[PDB]
């Protein structure tokens, strides 16, 4: 049901209905990086 | 061959007097720059030796799909003009490996999995090892 | 559009300051403390060693107080930071002297003020 | 770019790629402290024998005339070798074990192709090998 | 707060990405299966910067997060 | 091409490439596809 | 000319070496560009903050945005400054204000004070030969011009003023 909830909720996002036709980063970490080999 | 006003002939292509050309030895050719029945070409050796006269540029013909048959025929006729022309038939045979396709006349087209053994195919009762297994399914 | 005696001196120049050939020489000098300790390093760059020269002979003040009082007497000033290289590197000694050194100086401040101030900069030079 | 074959005997992330086409495939190795006492046999063979390298990267075109005096190899470089077994190619994510003919093999025509970084290997390890789809 | 105290699979990607790559650069060790070890005994220099939709982010460590 | 980059977000609402909420919790109550089952409720079916 | 300010820069370290080793790869790198922007870099004395180092998508390399205190050195138009004297010629002057050199060209040299050959130094003079211009003096000139050349910038100096000339 959950790929039938898209479907129905793409379309008539906008109030009326249509056709058709990495958020993410990294950092690193200096204070574990002193110790350790 | 066509003469033209560049225009160019059948020769052999010495290496350090035409122009870029791979690493194909050029020991196949003849006197004129065809190849005698009965050479094997391996992959991607010259066999008609075609140079545009310029210092002369190179348009050698090379062997696709780097087969490595045999030479069987040269023909050299005159085109529809009063051009040279020549014709070559490489033959090549091909054993059937893994992978080529076979086909009854009943439909159901078919790979080729794995080449076993008479040793190890089932034999019958009275020694027959049948040439082929199809699935049930 | 821009020049220095037009004074255009934008938001990347405008939280700056003028520093003395002595005002450098204070400093160059911690720099190279900061070489002397990690001795035999990888030495300081060339432009350095020319800059090391062009603070050594034009320090026009020594003492620690007398770099400073001189920067402090025209730090009380209302002329520009630019305007007072002028008056404690390139040093009129008279206020015609200074609105000939710089002719940038008029629709400005009165000759007394000119005079006055810059005479007591005067007193306080180390001389040798 | 060759058939498919049917082959029950690998593990279901493996292929079969053969040795006319994993000998022209490479897959780009930097230089650690592991590998370069490894690498320079696959150095000194070249592109005569199968389990070779193609350039160094130190861009050296290690197929003809090899000149011995440019056989160096330090820790930082990168290494072009052929192809191995257990490297990673993609359809899902495949893992190439080397069953000689001329075709592919998998445990069930399609084209073959090969990353070519320690990052984009691990991202299709932990998100897209066959099992994992 | 208000992001989820485990891992998802795409920073597990992302990290043991990267952290076998610099692993393979010559860095100091705490290529791939040298990574795995260390997230799963808890031995990596990597702060995760998770961002959120309005702009903001927070900044996660592998240590204040439970590991699949 | 219709849903190209239609995502979660950390929110865990369902947010896309003109950055617009589609769903608040995604498939209705946050839940991921291939983790959940078929099952019964055995207060609902039975009489008083 | 010397002004201390804020200055923004990144360093792409290399993961060979994984603080303070980026610190001492900051002074190698930055110390002395050539920047139309803000000039020579002298020295770096106070340092803002050793950013959050972040990893780039691909390629290892880990990035620390460092903000930092440094004089700059830059060539600005209207600029008097007593120089060295080095050459002198009747095509110009190659002087150097401290390391950035200096020009003097013809339109600004003053035609009063004719080339001296007699001295071991070539010079100008004058006819009363009091005033003989020797080594290591001091000569006013403005900066009227920025003339980078070889991706240096030497200044133009002007004698056509209120004593422009020989102290």
């Amino acid at each position: 049901y959950r790929h039938l909830a898209l479907l129905c909720d793409t379309m008539t996002c906008r109030g009326h209905l249509m056709a058709i036709t990495g958020c993410f980063d990294l950092l690193l970490d200096a204070e574990k990086c002193k110790y350790g080999m | 061959e066509s003469k033209k006003d560049q225009e160019e002939v059948f020769e052999k292509p010495t290496r350090e007097t035409c122009q870029g050309m791979r690493h194909a030895i050029y020991d196949k050719l003849d006197d004129d720059g065809l190849i005698a029945p009965g050479v094997r070409v391996s992959g991607d050796d010259v066999i008609i030796g075609k140079t545009v006269t310029l210092t002369k540029r190179d348009c050698s013909t090379f062997l696709r799909t780097s087969e490595t048959g045999i030479v069987d025929q040269v023909m050299v006729t005159l085109n529809q003009e009063g051009y040279k022309f020549c014709k070559i038939r490489v033959r090549s045979v091909r054993i059937p490996q893994i992978g080529d396709k076979f086909a009854s006349r009943h439909g159901q087209k078919g790979t080729c999995g794995i080449q076993y053994r008479q040793e190890d195919m089932p034999f019958t009762c009275e020694g027959i090892t049948p040439d082929i297994i199809i699935n049930p399914h | 559009e821009e020049d220095a005696s037009q004074l255009i001196f934008p938001k990347e120049f405008e939280t700056a300051e003028t520093l003395l050939n002595s005002e450098v020489h204070m400093l160059l000098e911690h720099r190279k403390q900061q070489n002397e300790s990690a001795e035999d390093e990888q030495e300081l760059s060339e432009v350095f060693m020319k800059t090391l020269n062009y603070t050594a002979r034009f320090s026009r003040f020594k003492n620690r107080e007398t770099i400073a009082s001189v920067r402090s007497l025209l730090l009380q000033k209302k002329l520009h930071k630019f305007e007072l290289a002028c008056l404690a590197n390139l040093c009129p000694e008279t206020a015609e002297e200074s609105k000939a050194l710089i002719p940038s100086l008029e629709g400005r401040f009165e000759d007394e003020e000119l005079q006055q101030i810059l005479d007591d900069i005067q007193t306080k030079r180390s001389f040798q | 770019r060759t058939v498919i074959t049917p082959d029950p005997n690998l593990s279901i992330d493996q292929v079969g790629v053969p040795r006319s086409i994993a000998a022209n495939m490479t897959f780009a190795e930097i230089v650690t402290p592991f590998n370069i006492d490894r690498l320079q046999e696959l150095v000194r063979r070249g592109n005569s024998q199968y389990p070779g390298a193609k350039y160094i990267i130190r861009r050296i075109d290690l197929r003809f005339h090899p000149k011995p005096s440019d056989l160096h190899l330090q820790t930082g470089y990168k290494v072009e070798r052929h192809m191995c077994d257990g490297d990673i190619v993609i359809f899902m994510g495949h893992r190439v074990r080397i069953l000689p003919w001329s075709t592919f093999r998998l445990n069930l025509e399609m084209n073959l192709h090969l990353p070519q970084s320690l990052e984009t290997r691990a991202e299709i390890q932990e998100l897209a090998m066959v099992p994992r789809m | 707060r208000i992001t989820t105290p485990y891992m998802t699979k795409y920073e597990r990607a992302r990290v043991l990405g990267t952290r076998a790559l610099q692993i393979a650069m010559c860095a100091p060790v705490m290529p791939l299966l040298i990574a795995m070890k260390e997230l799963k005994a808890r031995k990596i220099p990597i702060i995760i910067r998770r961002y959120l939709p309005d702009g903001s982010y927070e900044d996660w460590g592998v240590d204040e997060l439970i590991i699949t | 091409k219709s849903m190209e980059s239609v995502m979660v977000k950390y929110d865990a609402t369902v947010r896309n490439s003109i950055n617009q909420v589609v769903q608040l919790r995604y498939g209705e109550d946050g839940l991921a596809g291939e983790s959940v089952e078929f099952q019964n409720l055995a207060t609902l079916k039975p009489s008083n | 000319m010397f002004y201390h300010i804020s200055l923004e820069h990144e360093i792409l370290l290399h993961p060979r070496y994984f603080l303070n080793t980026v610190k001492q790869k900051l002074f190698t790198e930055v110390e002395g560009t050539c920047t139309g922007k803000y000039g020579f870099v002298i020295a770096v004395t106070t340092i803002d903050n050793i950013g959050a180092g972040v990893i780039q998508p691909g390629r290892g390399f880990v990035l620390y945005p460092v903000k930092y205190k440094a004089i700059v050195f830059r060539p600005f138009k209207g600029e008097v400054v007593d120089a060295v004297v080095t050459q002198v010629n009747k095509v110009g002057l190659f002087t150097e204000i401290g390391p950035m050199s200096c020009f003097i060209s013809r339109h600004s040299i003053p035609s009063e004070m004719e080339f001296d050959p007699n001295s071991n130094p070539p010079c100008y003079k004058t006819m009363d030969e009091d005033i003989v211009i020797q080594q290591d003096d001091e000569i006013r000139l403005k900066i009227v011009g920025t003339r980078v050349d070889k991706n240096d910038i030497f200044a133009i100096g002007s004698l056509m003023d209120d004593y422009l000339g020989l102290v």
